[PDB]
């Protein structure tokens, strides 16, 4: 019983880090987007600069 | 048989990495150590045996005293090196080495009576047709398939800086630094101490490299994780000790790796491993620069850590010209780098007309090793 | 037991989506500070294309 | 009054020495142990007293078990400290900690929880306005009025080795050693048994504590003496055991201290104390090493052993380079060497700024032993 | 008092040397460093001294890290050399720069920045009547005694070549070369590695580059030297180290030198220090060329080694017409010749009326420097 509670704690681990994952992973690539739209944005405002 | 295959081993320090030439990975790879029943045995029928060479020391660690014969890129006991290829060619890839020419590696900047000391081994104590000594960098870069990069190679034994264009080689732009997989151990098992933990002898020594093997990791900004190691959750691994001892390691973890960026901790001014290849690269010619920011090649064992590679492009880019973009390229697998440009570089038609042949070293004595070689 | 080797399934999940979503947060993270670098460098560009 | 003395506290294991800062000796030194009655008492009108503390603990050692609470500069027992302290304090010196500043002693590579929990203890059990936690080595540094030296100090608790150069200090190069009087102790009463003597028990193990304290030297050559141990003279010595038993201790005396030389002895691989001292000397700067050799200072109550001063110069002087001289300077009164810096440091105008006020430690917490001094 | 004396420093990189003007030697010669406490000093009534300054830096070398704050003739850290000047004025000569003119030398081709930046604190931080920055090889010339010759000048900072005719001078023929004193030490400990001496820190940086003062010799013949180098006899020296540790060099110390004359060694293409003088004397007119050939000077720091003058005079000789003799005039004593070559010119009556008044620059600026001087 307290293995099958640890078997929903740690699944529980897993579905927050799947979660938490998600979110990290959701945000690490939509903030490599604002990455690449910034660094593509500082290209082309170099290129008018240019 | 047809060119007779070639043999090709690593030994930098720490590990032999050891197998046939024409092969994509070595067959044997074992840790350079030569351990010694400390204590006394009373029993009858044991052994003897006077040492343990490889993983069998592993195996029977706490009995034996460890002892690395490989320092800092030097061989500080011969008849200690002498046993470790006796183990790598009899006990693992049970080859006659008179019917293989052999390939050794060998870090740059090093002792002549390294190289010098190592032909005549190898010519008269295990009697073979050719050999030939070469530089661990140039062989990790032939690995990566690379004609140019500047490879920071970094064992076991020491760290090492080798700038290469087009080919070709820059000796006064070749730096060596006195940092190593090693020197973090040492700075690891002190750092442990204010924790309780106290780790005293060389069997346990070995516990904390595999402990920093695996759970220690490079700080993207070393301050910024400092800082959250305040509120302790994902930074504490918990780690189990052969005794059934539980270790628990916070922000102690991600410092150990840090000592390559801060050679302060360790308590020497040479300056961290990103400076040392500006230090490198400054000293190459103008024109080559651009390629040698964007080719940086990591190699060897201690740069395996996670998060080396961003830290080292995010403080190489801060340092140098934005101007350029900063490639660094560090493949998984760079721990086997140096075997594996050892296993092409034996495989080269070319270079089967370039070892040093045993009737040449017969003839010419020992000290022919730096005249034919680099 | 059973129980044991899914606490150790997920254990070992743990430590996959743990390192996953710290190399995920170190992404995101990355991101948050390759944008704050250039949330920087697009301002900076902004300010010298302006 | 001016000033308001200030009080300092010397607890490596086995011994609290305490006193007014400002004088030259301590008031009180007695032993660090907390004696519990484990039989079981039967009269009326007796104590009870659930433990007693100090030297009042060694009168009445036989019904005691006897717990130190300090093993290897580490509390085991937090609330048995405490009791010491209170013992040092209220039975001793007659003090109110809220009329004095208090400074505390503490070893090298210690673990954090020590000192921050000891601060914890001043500041939130006997009231306090100011404290200080200070490194051992340095405090004896201060007592022998050198501004250089390596600092060999070795206590009852455990053996910890600071060079020094010009004040500084050297963080990679401290070395700590577990070795002890406490582990001396134990091997002690381990090779009194091939004799018939059996000491088995804690009350009769400070008994062979105090033999050790006197009788027991250390040999200018071991094996020489071991070899003149075959004509039994001088070596052997009559010692009375309260009891009115008589031991006769011969060979067995002078090699219980030679374990500090041969930790092989004990069954440790770590090092004998005089190549820990080369492998501190090694770890510093080339520059320095020369005052090193010659300004070696031993402190501790386990350097106390007649000839250990000759031994090392003799052991230090055959690895060394013999083209530069080695001085050790090793005091009488050597022992009570880190009380004296402790007493000369609060003394000190300038250290009167340098206090972990309790103003500062009730905003910042415990956390902020570490964030002021070393 | 009449005439005020006057004041002279010289400060190419590595040494100032500094004194009265009318005065036939320096009386303050001192190392160019600042050295910075790089370790935290645990003690209380230390210093505590930000950093030091002059030959207080070489005693007090293992501690500090040591920087140089003038490299190739520029000064890289402009308080760093305020810190210089300012213990040459107070911590030796004693005076007061308001009573004083003071020269300065500089080396040639030199940027504008170091000039004008090097007047801007003459006159905005030590108060001083008047100054005057120089050119260091035409100062050694003047020390020498002679109105033509082609002065090689190579000190710490970098080699400088300037060919002079009757006075005048030739600003298309200047040649400067990036090779120095600095780079032949970091040469010389690259060197050393492969006999298995390692170096890495900046206080033996300083011990190589006392070796490079006396043991180092300039060969007669490369080749020639090399080749006896098999037989190692008088081509050994030992070395005594400030650790007891011993060097013993053979080839490897003359070799060193020899990258004066070979620049392929350190990995640069330019020209070794004969063919340069012969760079600067063919862009002379055809017509003088005759005494400069006869008259070369040596000046600067890194001209002591032994057979410099002799190598100059066959490979000139060599290159050169053997219709014209080719004395090479290098005195003992060259060392100091721009610092005697600034206190004749001081000295002199008519350059009394030369300086650059602080009125001068009050109404006109920093910029006058190029203005008014060369």
């Amino acid at each position: 019983e307290k293995y099958s509670q640890k078997e929903d704690k740690y699944e529980e681990e897993i579905k927050v880090l799947s979660d938490k994952l998600k979110e990290a992973e959701t945000r690490a690539e939509f903030a490599e987007r604002s990455v690449t739209k910034l660094e593509k944005s500082i290209d082309d405002l170099e290129d008018e600069l240019y | 048989e047809d060119e007779t295959t070639a043999l090709v081993c690593d030994n930098g320090s720490g590990l032999v990495k050891a197998g046939f030439a024409g092969d994509d990975a070595p067959r044997a790879v074992f840790p350079s150590i030569v351990g010694r029943p400390r204590h006394q045995g009373v029993m009858v029928g044991m052994g003897q045996k006077d040492s343990y060479v490889g993983d069998e020391a592993q195996s029977k660690r706490g009995i034996l005293t460890l002892k690395y014969p490989i320092e800092h890129g030097i061989i500080t006991n011969w008849d200690d090196m002498e046993k470790i290829w006796h183990h790598t060619f009899y006990n693992e890839l049970r080859v006659a080495p008179e019917e293989h020419p052999t390939l050794l590696t060998e870090a740059p900047l090093n002792p002549k009576a390294n190289r010098e000391k190592m032909t005549q081994i190898m010519f008269e104590t295990f009697n073979v047709p050719a050999m030939y000594v070469a530089i661990q960098a140039v062989l990790s870069l032939y690995a990566s398939g690379r004609t140019t990069g500047i490879v920071l190679d970094s064992g076991d034994g020491v760290t090492h800086n080798v700038p290469i264009y087009e080919g070709y080689a820059l000796p006064h732009a070749i730096m060596r630094l006195d940092l190593a997989g090693r020197d973090l151990t040492d700075y690891l098992m002190k750092i442990l101490t204010e924790r309780g933990y106290s780790f005293v002898t060389t069997a346990e020594r070995e516990i904390v490299r595999d402990i920093k093997e695996k759970l220690c990791y490079v700080a993207l900004d070393f301050e910024n994780e400092m800082a959250t190691a305040a509120s302790s959750s994902s930074l504490e691994k918990s780690y189990e000790l052969p005794d059934g001892q539980v270790i628990t390691i916070g922000n102690e973890r991600f410092r150990c790796p840090e000592t390559l960026f801060q050679p302060s901790f360790i308590g020497m001014e040479s300056a961290g491993i990103h400076e040392t290849t500006y230090n490198s690269i400054m000293k190459c010619d103008i024109d080559i620069r651009k390629d040698l920011y964007a080719n940086n090649v990591m190699s060897g064992g201690t740069t395996m850590y996670p998060g080396i590679a961003d830290r080292m492009q995010k403080e190489i880019t801060a340092l140098a010209p934005s101007t350029m973009k900063i490639k660094i390229i560090a493949p998984p697998e760079r721990k086997y780098s140096v075997w594996i440009g050892g296993s092409i570089l034996a495989s080269l038609s070319t270079f089967q007309q370039m070892w040093i042949t045993k009737q040449e070293y017969d003839e010419a004595g020992p000290s022919i090793v730096h005249r034919k070689c680099f």
